[PDB]
RNA sequence: GCUUGAGUCUCGUAGAGGGGGGUAGAAUUCCAGGUGUAGCGGUGAAAUGCGUAGAGAUCUGGAGGAAUACCGGUGGCGAAGGCGGCCCCCUGGACGAAGACUGACGCUCAGGUGCGAAAGCGUGGGGAGCAAACAGGAUUAGAUACCCUGGUAGUCCACGCCGUAAACGAUGUCGACUUGGAGGUUGUGCCCUUGAGGCGUGGCUUCCGGAGCUAACGCGUUAAGUCGACCGCCUGGGGAGUACGGCCGCAAGGUUAAAACUCAAAUGAAUUGACGGGGGCCCGCACAAGCGGUGGAGCAUGUGGUUUAAUUCGAUGCAACGCG
RNA sequence: AAUGCCCCGUUA
RNA sequence: CGGCACGUAGCGCAGCCUGGUAGCGCACCGUCAUGGGGUGUCGGGGGUCGGAGGUUCAAAUCCUCUCGUGCCGACCA
């Protein structure tokens, strides 16, 4: 397979789970990991440690492509916003940019009703 | 307790070697106040373990305690709408006491003939990384690692 | 909230900068707001409650600091 | 006859005021395609559900509907309901300045007329998201609910109907008088605007509070204070805003509106306690951290029950049961 | 950021 | 009028191909929980197969009859 030194890390942090997808600048994915497949289900899925483990696993998976420079694009709220980026830096990818791509509607579709727990 | 922290009480070291650790071990092993019997048992088993594994009683005892020593225990937090089995580090006195307690419990469970023999066998097994003591230590380590997602 | 790590910029400092920029932008607040629909009456009532809370935190604390305690 | 009330004219000011037509960005959904593989979603935890027929994630293009983040502010407008991207056309009202003008033309209003949130109804379109009804999965003793996954009317548009809301400031409209303080917004006169300034003068509005009023809470120049004009409404609670009748409406139902019977209370404000699966602080072997036990066995003792002629009487939550 | 629950006969 | 398929713990259902047991759910009993109940926790008793006959070593279990049961059909004039 081909090798690339510049890539993007799309992080999708939800209130329940966290997704990490490493891709090329053209959005062509190379590898992904999730806190739900990293061994944490239910109450441990929505934790920053599981997010960092998922980031480590995604790095190990995409290791084949030999990536050095990496720009992170984080979306959605949740614990997996900073711990995963820290785990990436630990794995040793040269962070370049840290962007927020959280979809903020301008008073568009109305959200669902409130939970009366 | 709620109000205040307390001061620690003094424990007299053993006469045979002067180890406060051994004094605490015999105080844990004793029952119904039979400190003489506890001292006899512990001294016999320690001499046996020494003449078995070479190095002196102190070295054998400390290596066994180090092999049985834990580092991370687990506690309940009950913060809000969810209960958490959070893992937390252990302090020296606590881990020494837990090691001694697990060792004496394993000795009691062991179905040998004499208590001195039971204790010596358990200590040797712990020194060579065997026995229900190190078993429970590994179990609590695994539980802490599993619940490592809480801090 | 896009930031670019500068030369010799530690990753931790870049993380602090990102957190501060996201705080100034208020993305998590907007997300928590838009997660569930709020009736217009509920929104107006919450706004008026916050307004009276601000009036209190502006007037009563001052009028209380004007006096002593011991 | 008069101009002080009322109204007209000139110049400007602000405004989500109303109607109609276009246009832009984000975002959701869906369709097609590219990378890529084992999970996605969701919950307190799960499952239904979506996925190897390649989901989720990511990237590109396209289709369509709804609402316009930041501005945004106990800010503004409107009689009320209510009104929020930007641009254009039509349009009503309010205010400020100097003068000119008509000269009581004014206020209120039973009937009557019109407007009137949302839901709902009829016809014809449209339909992304949300979501009554409905289905399934959970919780539960049960759960026709809260929770989760989907989801139809409806929410949207045009034309008509409905005419009700805690449609509230729970405070009818108009005019006059009555100490103050701190603001916000919007005009305007003067001083050098020497700056966002200093001196006033009008409209609207927010909070506090004085006399006074009020059952008290509280209102307090925007009065719930002192007065005047007109209208609407009330005469204990339930029965009952119900029945019959009348009018309206396609319908749902709307408006006017009793009686018999029954009770001796119902009710509002505040006060002292108690309680709260309300909040804050603090303590106790209360929990936690440990040791030793009870409940399993035999026996002693008391109790209940049963039996007996009697099996004396009493104690019989914690605070009775090796108790008198 | 919101897993257990429901009930106490009459008069005084 | 014939015929088909039932009869099992207190109740509703298993067990019938296998002839060589009698289950399940609720309920019932005792203890713990509770201030006292319900909910809930545990530990327990349970019927012995509708009734007769014979087959067989042995029958809820195979058949023969009989009871009570629900159902299915009485045609064409
Ligand atoms: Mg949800
Ligand atoms: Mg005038
Ligand atoms: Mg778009
Ligand atoms: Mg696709
Ligand atoms: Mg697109
Ligand atoms: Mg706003
Ligand atoms: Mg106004
Ligand atoms: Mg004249
Ligand atoms: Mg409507
Ligand atoms: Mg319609
Ligand atoms: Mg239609
Ligand atoms: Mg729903
Ligand atoms: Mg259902
Ligand atoms: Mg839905
Ligand atoms: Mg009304
Ligand atoms: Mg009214
Ligand atoms: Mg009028
Ligand atoms: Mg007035
Ligand atoms: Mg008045
Ligand atoms: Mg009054
Ligand atoms: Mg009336
Ligand atoms: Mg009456
Ligand atoms: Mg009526
Ligand atoms: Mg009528
Ligand atoms: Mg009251
Ligand atoms: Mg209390
Ligand atoms: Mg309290
Ligand atoms: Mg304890
Ligand atoms: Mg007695
Ligand atoms: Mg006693
Ligand atoms: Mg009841």
């Amino acid at each position: 397979r081909k090798q690339v030194s510049d890539g993007v890390a799309h992080i999708h942090a939800s209130f329940n789970n966290t997704i990490v997808t490493i891709t090329d600048r053209q959005g062509n994915a190379l590898g992904w990991a999730t806190a739900g497949g990293s061994g944490f289900r239910g109450s441990r899925k929505s934790t920053p440690f599981a997010a960092q483990v998922a980031a480590e696993r995604c790095a190990d998976a995409v290791k084949e492509y030999g990536i050095k420079n990496l720009e992170v694009m984080v979306k959605g709220p949740g614990p997996g916003r900073e711990s995963t980026i820290r785990a990436l830096n630990a794995a040793g990818f040269r962070i370049t940019n840290i962007t927020d791509v959280t979809p903020i509607p301008h008073n568009g579709c109305r959200p669902p009703k409130k939970r009366r727990v | 307790p709620r109000r205040r922290v307390i001061g620690q009480r003094k424990i007299l070291p053993d006469p045979k070697f002067g180890s406060e650790l051994l004094a605490k071990f015999v105080n844990i092993l004793m029952v119904d106040g039979k400190k003489s019997t506890a001292e006899s048992i512990v001294y016999s088993a320690l001499e046996t373990l020494a003449q078995r594994s070479g190095k002196s009683e102190l070295e054998a005892f400390e290596v066994a305690l180090e092999n049985v020593r834990p580092t991370v225990e687990v506690k309940s937090r009950r913060v809000g709408g969810s209960t958490y089995q959070v893992p937390v580090e252990v302090r020296p006195v606590r881990r020494n006491a837990l090691a001694m307690r697990w060792i004496v419990e394993a000795a009691r469970k062991r179905g040998d003939k004499s208590m001195a023999l039971r204790l010596a066998n358990e200590l040797s097994d712990a020194a060579e990384n065997k026995g229900t003591a190190v078993k429970k230590r590994e179990d609590v380590h695994r539980m802490a690692e599993a619940n490592k997602a809480f801090a | 909230p896009v930031i670019k790590v500068r030369e010799n910029e530690p990753f931790d400092v870049a993380l602090r900068r990102f957190k501060r920029s996201c705080e100034k932008a208020g993305v998590l607040a907007e997300v928590r707001r838009r997660e569930f629909y709020e009736k217009p009456t509920t929104e107006r009532k919450r706004a008026k409650a916050s307004a009276v809370k601000r009036h209190a935190k502006k007037l009563a604390r001052e009028n209380a600091r004007r006096t002593r305690l011991y």
